[PDB]
């Protein structure tokens, strides 16, 4: 393997788990880390957002 | 407004660019 200051490309799959709602849980979302109760929403988001 | 299309993890180090028209129409450039 080689490592460089340029962006890396090879990573493990970084597998996911199931979804838990309405219960105060820890959470990781692609890198955004926090704790809270996450519920279904009705906002309007752009595709890149 | 102006909304993204592409990201690239190339590693290139660009210094100068050039357009390419086609044959069988002015164009503007600016700097940031």
């Amino acid at each position: 393997f080689e490592l460089l200051h340029a962006p890396a490309t090879v990573c493990g799959p970084k597998k996911s788990t199931n979804l838990v709602k309405n219960k105060c849980v820890n959470f990781n979302f692609n890198g955004l880390t926090g704790t809270g109760v996450l519920t279904e929403s009705n906002k309007k988001f752009l595709p890149f957002q | 407004a102006l909304e993204p299309l592409v990201d690239l993890p190339i590693g290139i180090n660009i210094t100068r660019f050039q357009t390419l028209l086609a044959l069988h129409a002015a164009y503007y450039v600016g700097y940031l």
